[PDB]
DNA sequence: CGTCATGATCATATTATTACGCCAGACAGGG
DNA sequence: CCCTGTCTGGCGTCCTCTCACCTATGATCATGACG
């Protein structure tokens, strides 16, 4: 029935046209198949998506940056990925990358002052969150310490 | 959705796994150009001072 | 720069060549030293790793010119002193 | 500031107070008139410091030359807010509260303690009994729990001298008046005399638990709360919600509940309790607090709103969402975005497309240094303003500061180590990632809508480590084999295909060219077809001269394709890896011999190269699926029309009465299958070679150039089943039950389908579905479990120093060679030199890396089995030497010393998690001489070779030394062959009975029966339809006491009355029998050898992966002998039935129960060796480890996993399974203590014991001895000697309560402490910064 | 107007948007034709019968 | 316990005439105590009860520096420790 | 001027179960 | 004390995006209106 409604337009039979190129003008062999497709624009756009962040605000009970992109905020270097830069022999970037660029108040003002001077360099410190576990940790009856 | 003329060929490489190539026909015939509506809230709360 | 691997072919460790490029970057950048290569406007970190192709800098050619230009300021101490 | 050990222990009241700063005392929060805390409730200012810096509560001091001093008014320190983020406070509770940490973390702490079970504490800690202390000269004990009743006859008889007392002031006077030494003393005196072993491990765990509290500092009082901590105010925030009120944090409401009981209680004891009153307030109390420190652990827990139960502390540390797995392992990041990715071909593999927007935002404090630093703002807040409103020169920053830094693409699911890579921005005028394609391969990543993250290196050090360690250039091989990673996908061998084919007749045939160049320009011009055979003049580079490239020049007889793709490929590479058709496995080897060949440069610039003409080819094809593509076969309807009358056959048999149902589904579901077949054949025949053109003669066929049939043959998308279901039926799908439907899917999605077929194929996709989802639910898990029990595993080391190695044979299930030699001792170094059989000959030193040269070498020469230095067998203490693993896998030399081989292995193991499924004779083929191994043969009267042995297995030896066939011979077997001897092709050389258990002879004589009484021991039963009876042997159950200890034997004699003894051994020839035997030959009859006695009746996916590395043990252990010799029976029937195995020269009062349900393999005349099996059944992986070895275990684990990852079409190194094998088998268990200080049943960790045993040896000293145990991946990383690491695994609580009360003290010992600590991973270039560290130490 | 992957059709095995696509051409075959019979300002005779 | 704790006889007569001892309660709202504030301008810090109004207010003790300025308040208005 | 009714503002924790599943190790039941 | 059943503890993928929801009821006090 398709084919005899294609014959009742003057198309092709096989529904393949012989198409040209725009670019080099000349023929592509074997010809191809055109006809209309029913193509529907769905809601996820790019400009709904599409992020960045350099430096933001940080959340408050673990001075870590927030979540999301109506919060202005950075996206989560999970886990895997923490196994996946252990995998490397990459050392300093996992230590910027769970020190300087996350959690280390001081560290990150240190850090900031660095770039803007054109000084690439990192005074690590501690991660605050760690501090975070002490005091959690310590909150019960454990005595967690820092030992020498 | 709408409907277009659709060509099955591979074309330089622009769609490779799943991508599509459009032409600039379709846009310039403000033909998918989607209209959206935000709403922003501004409430005046009773504050100190 | 696209591939990095003389710059390994020359140190084998390919861990020695990060700290020794960027103990290289890093006296080139703030210290203010000129590369022994002359670039193409190119970032300190691709000099420090053309400057290792070249084979010009590895870590015993550096523990030898911080000694040598330790040694100097100490002697010009010494020499300003007495 | 500077530490190397984070110490856990106990906490003495002492120490609360001395961190704490004040004492809360009322349950107030906010005063809600303003925000200005309650003095001195929960939040405070007096406690905890001011809420605004420099801003004191009162207000008197804000000068900076006036810091230091405090305030008067609130007497509020004015000094900063950080300060409200450290200071702690205490309650002093009323009276004192058990910890439910060492209540009911199970084992109960306090529970083996005292030396009283958990029972009797809890009630007596909740208030409803009485303890007894200080007993006096009275009826009662010390540890005798009493009730109301018996304390009214205690306080009635005996009102003086005799005390008891209740609840947490009981526990704690007995914890106090607990004497330690005294403890320690008895339990070993008992231990040294009592000797029973429910006592043995009881009293052995309680006398480590003291041993482990009395060399540490604690006290046994300590685990009784008299002060509690409070949690500094900032890190339990209170939030608004902008409507006026605070929806408060959980922990706050917690503190509030026991604030309010503790004043109640404290007003209580006040103004006087009323006698057998004060003691609900202190239940309430004690509830209170278990609510607050482990919510839930105690019976039915609170709640706020509604359902769900609310925070405590340990909901904090524990699980997700807690401070271990979402806060400190893994952490939101500065300097990073996210967007959707796209393709943009025009790229080189090493840079990616990033937008304007992203790049500017991104980027910005680079941008503000440029600016600052050239001179185009003053201050930064100029600069700020003028990269906002983006101005036209900071376009022109922007790509100054862009052009020589990486950036790191991160794919959201990252499964293995190439899931983040290194690029080179190029700035893009749009919204979007574009991303190479060919590096798509590697990210799995379609482009679908998919999101990939950026991030950005700051610092210079991981500028070096993200362009020399991760750049998309650099892994160009995967780490779990060595396969390229760099395999061009789907368009581009869609272009290679199309362009190097041959058609028999097209434009310009046969003329000759001089060269490839005007090959291209014949080509462009349309004076030529793509694909027409034509001689060509090419010059190639072959590279015979000692590294120079000696140029060769030749005619070859090929395409203009060819010879247009050969004007891409580089110089030292043959021709004749162009001249054939090209799909995805010869263009993948072709960059893999490029790689071995040129080296690193040439591969990627030829990968780009490849990418581009293959982009560019496939879009001058225009190979396009049309409807007419997909051809019919025209014998499809008399083929379904043929099946439909031989189901119409079946069908009016089976109502004739001649057929059962089953035999009847099972012939209707192999005529479908063969027209399945049939219709399959037909229609492939039909695409690959219907195509016939005249060749300008008559006629020719040619491989045909469909479109669908070439998207089917180059293997771009799809495979032969694919396009079954396009052309031809597609089959019998299953039926959720799992079982599968007579009448298939007789139609094809060309055509129609119906609606009961369509359905059917819904029931198959659904259950696919499913079967992805909870897939990718367990294989995640699976590889968290692997990377944290490898986790710490560094190379460290550069020769350890030994030669026991393990033995690398090909495996052989019994058909053809599964993996050869050559892709198992691929690269790893040899244990022993190899000798070649010209015996005293060395073909390769003992320390020779080997690869591909020599592995061709002992190809060529058929070596058989070259022993190699395996991971699991190495010498390193606290680590693995770098020899002893092998080559570097994604590169080519030898392993780096550093790299962390664990993590990259785990990775390797568990990311084809993924693609896993979740829910008569011996037939030779080939031909060569005849092997035995363990076999008991003997010779029958016909001639032939019997056996009498289970153990037998077959082996065919080819002509060169190697086996291509083995097969597992059964007892009793009956060969046509023997040993050594030649047979032929297509010949079944054994036959036995799987049904019947054959009980044959070695001697030649009567039987007779011996011990076997008739009634009792045998019994008459009468075979009724046929007529040869038998006295049928029964069972120890049938039969009672009165011949249960009678065991009925056939003893095979002489004419004389004697025993014909064995030929060799003076000991005499009987043969016991167990139950459920059918004697077929009863007294007086001669036998020969091969006649039967009597008669004898009778997961595969990711689980099973999970099941060998968890190392369950199975539901029927296939029982192994543990000491050898001959063997008996024992005590009849208390539920199972004994075994006794008694030497030669061994000790015989060994016995095991073995169930009689299993079927044995031994009689009582057959000698055992340990190591051998007694049944049948799975093997469990702790009986290899005890009774064989360790090497034995490891082998055992790598084959029964790599049949898994080689079912399912899997490629992975063995390497990697080896060093999981190494870091499950790591605890070690002490035997004899000797001169060293450790137990006779302690579980020390192996490294441990063998540097002390190495340090006492080493001296005039006698050593400690051990014995190994395997342990489970969740055990074995759950039991280690740090404590940070088994806590961010599972149970938090378990782990943090035994290392509290052992005070244990970890050292930071590796990897994931460092990360948790923030500083540097001691495997890459911190791994020089650590031996830096401590050798300065 | 739009340039699809062919390539995606014989693995993800949905064969019914190529027939959706023949007929699809086929409807504006016949909406050409009608385009054609109508600019030509032809009268409804030819065009009741087309 | 499932029932209610056995409840002998002595306890109950024991309670037959208690409180024989005077205000004494949490110590709140008494002669020479201590109070922290809620509510007004002169609230942020604590101050001291003594006499009172009833049914009305009470009596708040509202000093800065040397001096100080009585402010009767209902208790409501102030915070009752 | 007094009493009653209505309206507005401020103040605390049941209100009067059932549809996961496996493994594992301790606690105890039966003999 | 030696099994053998029961019990209760552990655990069950990653990343992102969107949206709502986060009391109301009862009692007491004060003010106004009506008698
Ligand atoms: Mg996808
Ligand atoms: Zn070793």
């Amino acid at each position: 029935e398709i084919k005899e409604l294609l014959k009742l337009g003057d198309l092709p039979t096989s529904g393949q046209i012989r198409l040209y190129d725009g670019r080099t003008g000349e023929q592509f062999e074997r010809p191809v198949t055109v006809g209309y497709m029913y193509m529907l624009k769905l809601n996820h756009l790019v400009d709904d998506k599409m992020h960045a962040r350099s430096t933001g605000s940080y959340s408050l009970v673990t001075q870590q940056p927030l979540g999301g992109k109506a919060q202005f905020g950075g996206q989560r270097f999970g886990e895997m990925e923490v196994w996946a830069l252990e995998a490397y022999g990459a050392a300093y970037t996992l230590q910027e990358m769970l020190t300087v660029k996350s959690d280390d108040v001081n560290g990150r003002t240190k850090m900031y002052k660095n770039i803007v001077d054109g000084n690439h360099q990192m005074e690590p410190g501690m991660p605050e969150s760690f501090n975070v576990l002490l005091k959690e940790i310590r909150s019960l009856g454990i005595n967690i310490e820092l030992e020498d | 959705g709408q409907n277009m003329r659709v060509a099955f060929m591979p074309w330089n490489g622009y769609n490779f796994e799943d991508s599509i190539l459009v032409s600039e026909r379709v846009v310039q015939e403000d033909r998918f150009t989607t209209i959206h509506i935000q709403e922003l809230a501004c409430v005046s709360r009773d504050t100190k001072l | 720069r696209v591939t990095v691997q003389d710059a390994v072919e020359k140190i084998g460790n390919r861990f020695d060549l990060v700290l020794v490029a960027a103990r290289r970057a890093r006296q080139m950048q703030v210290g203010g030293k000129d590369p022994l290569v002359p670039e193409e406007n190119d970032k300190t970190t691709v000099i420090a790793l053309r400057e290792i192709e070249e084979g010009l800098i590895n870590n015993q050619i550096l523990d030898v010119r911080e000694r040598q230009e330790q040694q100097e300021q100490e002697a010009a101490e010494l020499q300003a002193v007495t | 500031e500077e530490f190397d050990a984070i110490k856990i222990a106990l906490a003495s009241p002492d120490m609360i107070r001395s961190w704490s700063f004040g004492e809360v005392k009322k349950p107030e929060t906010i005063n809600y008139r303003t925000f200005k805390p309650e003095r001195d409730g929960l939040f405070c200012a007096r406690i905890f410091g001011p809420v605004k810096d420099y801003e004191c509560l009162c207000g008197k001091y804000k000068r900076l030359k006036h810091r230091g001093v405090i305030c008067e008014k609130c007497g509020v320190e004015v000094t900063q807010t950080k300060v409200r983020r450290e200071r702690m406070g205490h309650i002093e509770l009323a009276s004192p509260t058990a910890h439910i940490w060492f209540l009911k973390s199970l084992p109960s702490r306090i529970g083996l303690l005292l030396d009283m079970p958990l029972r009797d504490i809890e009630r007596v800690l909740y208030f409803e009994s009485y303890v007894v202390i200080e007993g006096g000269m009275t009826n009662l004990e010390r540890q005798q729990i009493l009730t109301e009743e018996q304390y009214l006859d205690a306080l009635e008889e005996f009102g003086d001298e005799f005390d008891a007392k209740m609840g947490a002031e009981a526990i704690q006077a007995l914890l106090k008046s607990m004497d330690l030494e005294q403890e320690c003393e008895q339990l070993r005196e008992e231990l040294n005399e009592t000797n029973s072993e429910t006592k043995r491990k009881k009293l052995t765990k309680r006398i480590k638990l003291l041993e482990a509290f009395v060399q540490s500092g604690n006290k046994p009082e300590w685990m009784i709360l008299t002060v509690l901590p409070v949690l500094p105010p900032d890190l339990r925030p209170l939030v608004p919600l902008d409507g006026g009120r605070f929806a408060t944090s959980d922990l706050n409401d917690l503190y509030r509940r026991v604030i309010n009981r503790n004043n109640r209680l404290k007003r209580l004891l006040d103004l006087a309790a009323p006698d057998i009153i004060v003691r609900n307030e202190k239940r309430m109390l004690q509830e209170a607090v278990d609510a607050l420190l482990d919510n839930g652990r105690r019976g039915r827990a609170i709640t706020g709103s509604n359902k769900r139960p609310l925070k405590s502390l340990a909901d904090m540390i524990k699980g997700k969402q807690g401070r271990f797995r979402q806060n400190l392992l893994g952490k939101r990041v500065d300097y990073s975005g996210r967007s959707v990715i796209t393709v943009g071909p025009y790229l080189r593999l090493h840079q990616c497309g990033l937008p304007k927007k992203m790049a500017l935002e991104l980027f910005k404090p680079f941008i503000y240094g440029k600016l600052e630093l050239r001179g185009l703002a003053t201050t930064i807040k100029a600069a700020k303003k003028m990269v906002e409103r983006e101005e036209a020169v900071v376009w022109d920053i922007l790509d100054e500061v862009i052009r020589e830094h990486p950036v790191l693409l991160n794919r959201a699911p990252t499964l293995h180590r190439l899931g983040i890579q290194a690029f080179e921005p190029v700035l893009i005028e749009g919204k979007a990632i574009q991303l190479h394609p060919l590096v798509c391969a590697a990210y799995n990543a379609d482009f679908d809508g998919d999101q990939m993250a950026v991030h950005v290196p700051l610092t210079l050090e991981a500028q070096l480590e993200a362009r020399a360690l991760m750049m998309s250039t650099n892994n160009i091989l995967s780490p779990a084999n060595g396969e390229p990673i760099i395999v061009p996908s789907q368009d581009v061998v869609l272009g290679l295909y199309y362009m190097t084919r041959d058609c028999v007749n097209a434009k310009g045939e046969g003329m000759v060219l001089t060269g490839p160049k005007e090959a291209e320009r014949l080509y462009r011009s349309g004076l030529a077809s793509l694909h027409a055979r034509v001689k060509v003049r090419i010059t190639e580079y072959e590279k015979d001269a000692n590294g120079e490239l000696v140029a060769k020049t030749s005619l070859k007889d090929t395409t203009v394709g060819r010879a247009i793709l050969w004007m891409i490929v580089p110089k030292g590479l043959p021709y004749s890896i162009v001249n054939q058709a090209l799909g995805k496995k010869a263009i993948s080897k072709m960059l893999n011999t490029c790689y071995r060949i040129l080296g690193l440069k040439p591969t990627v610039i030829f990968a780009d190269q490849i990418m581009y003409t293959g982009f560019a080819y496939a879009a001058r094809s225009g190979a396009s699926v049309g409807i007419d593509d997909m051809v019919i076969p025209e014998k499809k309807h008399e083929i379904i029309s043929e099946a439909e009358a031989e189901v119409a056959e079946i069908q009016e048999q089976f109502q004739s009465g001649l057929v059962t149902a089953g035999e009847r589904y099972n012939k209707v579901i192999d005529i479908w299958a063969a027209a399945n077949d049939r219709v399959s054949k037909a229609m492939m025949d039909n695409l690959q070679t219907e195509t016939v053109i005249n060749r300008d003669g008559q006629e020719e066929k040619q491989v045909s150039f469909n479109s669908i049939y070439m998207m089917a043959d180059s293997g771009a998308r799809g495979s032969a089943a694919q396009i079954r279901q396009l052309a031809g039926m597609r089959g019998l799908m299953a039926k959720p039950d799992g079982s599968i439907i007579e009448t298939p899917i007789t139609a094809n999605f060309r055509e129609g389908l119906n609606v009961l077929q369509y359905f059917i194929s819904t029931h198959g996709a659904r259950k696919g579905l499913a079967d992805t989802a909870l897939k990718t639910a367990n294989s995640g898990y699976l590889t968290r479990r692997l990377v944290d029990v490898a986790q710490d595993l560094v190379v460290t080391e550069d020769d350890c120093g030994t030669h026991e190695g393990i033995m690398m044979t090909p495996v052989i299930e019994g058909g053809d060679v599964k993996e050869p030699l050559r892709d198992r001792v691929l690269g790893r170094v040899t244990a022993e030199d190899v000798l070649k059989p010209g015996t005293a000959d060395i073909l390769v030193p003992r320390n020779t890396l080997l690869h591909e040269q020599w592995c061709d070498l002992l190809e060529e020469n058929s070596v058989d089995a070259v022993k190699v230095r395996s991971v699991v067998s190495c010498d390193t203490d606290f680590g693995v030497c770098a020899h002893c693993y092998g080559r570097d896998l994604a590169r080519g030399h030898i392993i780096n010393k550093g790299e962390a081989i664990g993590v990259i292995a785990a990775q390797s193991i568990g990311e084809p998690g993924t693609q896993l499924t979740m829910r008569s004779s011996i037939q030779v083929k080939n031909k060569g001489s005849i092997k035995l191994s363990n076999v008991k043969s003997v010779v029958n009267s016909s001639g032939k070779l019997v056996i009498t042995s289970r153990n037998t297995e077959l082996k065919l030896i080819d002509e060169f030394g190697r086996t291509k066939e083995s097969y597992k011979v059964p007892y009793g077997a009956v060969l046509a062959k023997g040993d050594g001897e030649q047979v032929a092709g297509g010949e079944t050389v054994a036959n036995w009975d799987p049904h019947t258990m054959p009980v044959i002879t070695e001697v030649s004589g009567f039987v007779r029966f011996t011990d076997m009484i008739d009634g009792q021991t045998i019994t008459r039963q009468t075979d009724e339809l046929t007529g040869l009876s038998s006295l049928v042997v029964l069972d120890s159950a049938e039969r009672t006491a009165g011949g249960k200890d009678l065991r009925p034997a056939l003893k095979i004699v002489d004419a004389q009355g004697n025993d014909v003894l064995i030929p060799g051994t003076d000991m005499p020839a009987q043969y016991f029998l167990p139950g459920k035997a059918i004697v077929q030959l009863e007294d007086g009859v001669q036998i020969s050898s091969g006649d039967t006695l009597a008669r004898i009746p009778q997961t595969g996916g990711l689980p099973r992966v999970a099941d060998l590395f968890e190392a369950r043990r199975p539901k029927e252990p296939a029982i192994l002998a543990e000491i050898s010799g001959i063997v008996s029976f024992g005590k009849e029937t208390k539920g199972k039935r004994r075994l006794v195995i008694t030497p030669v020269d061994g000790s015989d009062p060994y016995e095991e129960m073995i169930p009689k349900w299993r079927q044995l393999n031994v009689f009582e005349g057959e000698r055992v060796e340990r190591g051998d099996v007694i049944s049948d059944g799975p093997e469990a992986p702790h009986d290899i480890l005890r009774l064989r070895g360790v090497h034995a275990v490891t082998r055992y684990i790598v084959n029964e996993v790599q049949d898994v990852y080689r079912l399912q079409g899997v490629k992975i190194n063995d390497k990697h399974i080896e060093v999981i094998v190494r870091q499950m088998l790591r605890k070690a268990t002490i035997v004899n203590a000797g001169s060293s200080d450790f137990l006779e049943g302690e579980q020390v960790e192996y490294s441990r014991v063998k540097i002390a045993n190495r340090e006492l040896e080493a001296n005039g000293k006698v050593g400690a001895t051990y014995s190994r145990d395997l342990l489970g991946i969740t055990k074995a990383s759950l039991a280690t000697e740090s404590f940070i690491s088994a806590a961010s695994f599972q149970e938090t609580t378990r782990v943090l309560t035994e290392a509290a009360v052992a005070g244990k003290r970890d050292e930071l010992r590796g990897l994931k402490e460092n990360v948790i600590v923030g500083r540097l991973i001691p495997a890459g270039t911190g791994y020089a910064y650590h031996q830096d560290r401590m050798r300065r130490r | 107007d739009i340039v699809l992957n062919p390539l995606g059709v014989p693995s993800r095995m949905n064969i019914g948007q190529i027939l959706e696509t023949h007929l699809g051409m086929a409807a504006k075959g016949i909406g050409d034709k009608i385009n054609a019979m109508l600019k030509q300002q032809q009268e409804v005779a030819k065009l009741r019968e087309f | 316990g499932a029932s209610p704790a056995i409840v002998p006889s002595a306890v109950i007569h024991q309670l037959s005439v208690y409180k024989p001892k005077d205000i004494v309660d949490p110590a709140t709202p008494y002669p020479g105590d201590k109070v922290i504030i809620t509510e007004g301008a002169f609230e942020g810090f604590q101050a001291i009860f003594t006499e009172p109004d009833g049914e009305a207010r009470s009596m708040l003790l509202l000093n800065l520096i040397n001096k100080e300025i009585k402010h009767s308040v209902k208790n409501t208005e102030f915070r009752k420790l």
